[PDB]
RNA sequence: AAGCUCGUAUCAGUUUUAUGAGGUAAAGCGAAUGAUUAGAGGUUCCGGGGUCGAAAUGACCUUGACCUAUUCUCAAACUUUAAAUAUGUAAGAAGUCCUUGUUACUUAAUUGAACGUGGACAUUUGAAUGAAGAGCUUUUAGUGGGCCAUUUUUGGUAAGC
RNA sequence: GAGAACAGAAAUCUCCAGUAGAACAAAAGGGUAAAAGCCCCCUUGAUUUUGAUUUUCAGUGUGAAUACAAACCAUGAAAGU
RNA sequence: GGUUGCGGCCAUAUCUACCAGAAAGCACCGUUUCCCGUCCGAUCAACUGUAGUUAAGCUGGUAAGAGCCUGACCGAGUAGUGUAGUGGGUGACCAUACGCGAAACUCAGGUGCUGCAAUCU
């Protein structure tokens, strides 16, 4: 009568992925992640083996191990007030590459050789830079380019 | 064809090439997944593979390092370097990439730290064995190969070069049930069928039924051979005193090469044309709104 | 491979049909009956010479 | 320019429909035997038909693929029996040729009244060197556009050698 | 309401960095659902029923399923899978560079990676830096019957919900 | 679409064009082309012991998936799974 | 400069209709005593380097071609969305001040890029 026994039941969610796309990109299996890499409950479309609820996206927890499945992460349930208990992650297909762990180390870490020179120099260091600063008195000019005096367009009644 | 069948300017959306190594052919992520990349239990390690491209059935041995961005050739053994020797043709046999094989174990292994060490046998009778590598220290090296192609067959110089690697110390553990002389029915192993594609046994067995059947293709066939006096045993003294050479001087010296980059640098543009700016190529560009597409 | 005829039985589709045409007929005219061309099915009693099913399948139909 | 883009035929395909297999089949299997010293391939219904009385997989066909030398003669041998007239059809666009015949006695081969009499047709596909291109494993390609065999010079090839006539219009 | 344990000690209604997750757009019925459409012209011992020959494979109709010859090609909201615009996680004494140890991983190879010690980058020490306190445990009472307006979204066949 | 001896718009054989409406275990939809698939040949790693990780969870029960080392096999010329 | 094997790069390559190719470096064609693979020596495998050949493929050139990409105060300081605010209005809508801010169409330019090894007047 019903669609449960052996081999069925759960007919809300039935596959893949797509996106990028040359494989799951051939570079997963292959290399191994490290502390940094975090595995966020990324492709469930086909990975809903006991689906969540919609309010657990976002919270993330800490890596300690990397392996077949995903690393291991935390959800601050933040459900009327504090956070709940409890960790998660995700299955392979939600398997990525951070590169909040690369343009962050691609700027500040490159900035190494302007730290080690002040003592031998004369201070002035460190890559705390300067936002965006107004900007004073400058000097312009008039001579090249002649002033006009430009006005809006007669708009007349049409249709 | 799309002179008859003329497609549309929307059915140009989806388009997706391959590779250019694909298209053109050079490069499969079938078997060089199990070849350059590999898992994280061996990380940085320089997997050197050899590079084995036979054309017209010539001597072409290459070795790359595995890096995934600026490969490094370690060596390379063409078939310009039998002819510096005293080996003139019949260099397009089993017996060549077998001794191709002991030639790129000393040349290779000169660079290699020592050439003392991983050697084996010298007598060459053709036998399946395993090198006895140096206990305590000196590991059985393993040499990587990287073909693509190539049918899986038995009696291949391509594959068979790996067997005259395997008289020069380079540990690989291989079979034994693709030799020249194997039966398919039982499981038997013949050295002495295997002795014939050594010394060109089976070469000189065919210019028997030259001198009293096959007379049409005699003075076709078998030329090279008459011209350095190579018709009776002669030709077994090529390829044994063809392994005194490869112990002589494995350093590979250069040719000619007389004028590399720098003389021969001015010979395409004085014939060819080249694609010019449109700003000093005025006469064309105006000439298109006259008669070429403004009608006479 | 009996075994695999109650195979496509209990399956087996218009390829078990393919595969029926690559007691023992009983299984036969089983899935005789099953994918029911109806002249495939004269011959099969022809390749035969069960009973009860065919006699049924013809008052049926 | 011509040099080495002679025009060699590349096959010569003869092929007999029978619709059924057993004895009448076999029959024109062993003609096409005798006839090629090749032994020859069977090829079975693709679907079930009915008013043809076939069944998917029944067995309804052999054919037998003759490649050099022997080809030319099996070729000029029943290509005789078409009395050297071919029509302006018959070719492909893609410079390929063929033609039926029955009685597949009107061509050497004697009778025996335990073998019967069948056609003899047989495809005639033409190329020129360097094919291989577009056949081999590695660097597979496609052959350049002025290579490749084409009607007008297929035609011309055959009116000439052969010497026979092609007509219609 | 009643306690314990601490300190450069909990970050943000405004601005930059785009790696995951999803089932609203597209397509198919050629093995899944549905509104898989609408006609004419033939052949009859024996597909199944009458009248007329005592009969013999003597002969002649009507009423239902096919074949040949045409038309449509099945609604977006049946199911599964799959986009653009968008939003968390990333913010360094906890990390990096130069010199140097060990092992059962890797390599022909004290090579790399992982795992230690010491020294320097010392007041621009890793955007800007506002800010009358922080974390943990236990217990009690009330509440499990309200309404309206603005902005956005779905539905919306007069008046109107 | 373009041909032919038996042979009609369908059957057997050959050639050309052609970036996926296909094939790829259930009903269905992207993938991918010297295929991840189909056919032939070659088969028993779809079985056991000892750990850990992902979704749900109280680092649960059940079920399923991914990734090592240590025994025991198969395929292959080599490199592998 | 050019060419071959092995990578990175994924329409800045491939398709239709043409032209060019003295040397070196490929491919096609030829052979069937051995091995592998068919109905067919076409593909694959094996053997050989003496003989038709710039015919095919690749590369290059040609092009108000087609497709795609980059750039511009050209389209367009657009449309949509957010915050604040007692302007008109029954609803469906239409504006001002202070940030951010679409695609397609028009115009112009380019017509693959690069590392190692080897060969070559």
């Amino acid at each position: 009568g019903k669609s449960h026994g052996y081999r069925s039941r759960t007919r809300y969610m039935f596959q893949r992925d797509f996106r990028k796309h040359g494989a799951v990109h051939l570079s997963t299996y292959l290399k191994v992640y490290k502390v940094g890499d975090i595995v966020d409950i990324k492709a469930n479309g086909s990975i809903q083996k006991g689906m969540p609820h919609k309010f657990y996206q976002g919270k993330t927890g800490v890596v300690y191990n990397v392996t077949k499945s995903s690393v291991g992460v935390i959800i601050n349930k933040m459900v009327g007030n504090r956070y709940l208990e409890k960790r998660l992650n995700l299955r392979v297909e939600h398997i990525k590459h951070s590169k909040c762990r690369q343009e962050f180390l691609e700027r500040v870490k490159a900035n190494a050789a302007k730290r080690a020179e002040a003592k031998a120099q004369g201070v002035a260091v460190q890559l705390k830079r300067q936002p965006a600063q107004p900007r004073e008195s400058r000097i312009v000019s008039t001579e090249g380019n002649v002033p006009q005096t430009l006005a809006p367009v007669p708009y007349e009644t049409f249709i | 064809a799309f002179q008859k069948d003329a497609k549309s300017s929307a059915y140009s959306s989806r388009f997706q090439t391959p590779f250019r190594r694909r298209r053109e052919g050079k490069t499969d992520y079938y078997q060089r997944k199990r070849l350059v990349t590999q898992h994280k239990a061996k990380y940085n390690t320089p997997k050197y593979r050899l590079v084995v491209r036979f054309t017209n059935k010539d001597i072409i041995c290459q070795i790359i390092s595995s890096t995934i961005t600026g490969d490094v050739v370690l060596a390379a053994a063409y078939s310009h370097e039998l002819p510096r020797y005293g080996i003139t043709h019949g260099l397009t046999n089993w017996a060549a990439a077998y001794a191709t094989g002991l030639l790129i174990a000393r040349r290779t292994l000169q660079k290699l730290g020592l050439d003392e060490t991983y050697k084996g046998v010298e007598e060459v009778e053709g036998e399946y064995e395993l090198t006895e590598a140096v206990e305590d220290g000196p590991r059985p090296f393993k040499v990587f190969l990287d073909i693509g192609l190539q049918r899986t067959t038995t009696g291949a110089r391509v594959f068979g070069a790996l067997k005259g690697a395997s008289d020069g110390g380079l540990y690989v553990p291989h079979s034994e049930n693709r030799f020249p002389g194997w039966d398919f029915e039982t499981e038997e192993i013949d050295p002495e069928l295997l002795r014939s594609y050594i010394f060109g046994g089976h070469v000189s067995q065919y210019m028997e039924e030259l001198a009293d059947d096959d007379e049409e293709r005699f003075s076709e066939l078998f030329k090279g051979y008459l011209a350095d006096d190579i018709d009776a045993d002669s030709l077994e003294d090529i390829y044994t005193s063809a392994h005194e050479a490869i112990r002589a001087d494995p350093a590979f010296k250069p040719t000619e090469k007389k004028f590399t980059k720098e003389q021969y640098a001015a010979e395409s543009k004085k014939y060819r044309q080249t694609k010019l700016s449109k700003e000093e190529r005025a006469a064309r560009v105006a000439a298109k709104i006259a008669a070429l597409a403004g009608q006479q | 491979t009996s075994q695999l005829i109650e195979l496509v039985g209990f399956v087996e589709l218009k390829q078990l049909l393919l595969e029926h045409h690559k007691e023992l007929k009983e299984k036969i005219l089983s899935c005789l009956t099953m994918l029911r061309t109806a002249e495939e099915l004269i011959q099969s009693l022809f390749p035969l010479l069960r009973k009860i099913i065919y006699t049924n399948l013809i008052s049926l139909l | 320019q011509n040099p080495m883009r002679d025009l060699k035929i590349e096959k010569l395909v003869l092929n007999i429909s029978v619709g059924e297999s057993g004895d009448r089949l076999t029959r024109a299997s062993k003609v096409l035997e005798q006839l090629s010293g090749q032994t020859p391939v069977q090829s079975k219904a693709r679907y079930t038909v009915r008013t043809f009385g076939i069944r998917r997989n029944e067995k309804i066909a052999v054919h037998v693929t003759v490649r050099g030398p022997k080809a030319e003669e099996i070729l000029e041998r029943g290509l005789k029996v078409k009395e050297y007239q071919l029509r302006d059809r018959n070719f492909s666009a893609t410079g390929n040729f063929g033609f039926g015949i029955d009685e597949h006695i009107d061509l050497g081969i004697k009778y025996d009244p335990s073998i019967g009499i069948f056609g003899m047709d047989f495809y005639v596909v033409m190329n020129r060197p360097g094919a291989r291109v577009t056949r081999r494993k590695r660097c597979k390609g496609t052959v350049g556009n002025s290579h490749k065999t084409t009607k007008e010079d297929t035609v011309s090839w055959f009116k000439q050698k052969y010497d026979a006539d092609v007509l219609d219009k």
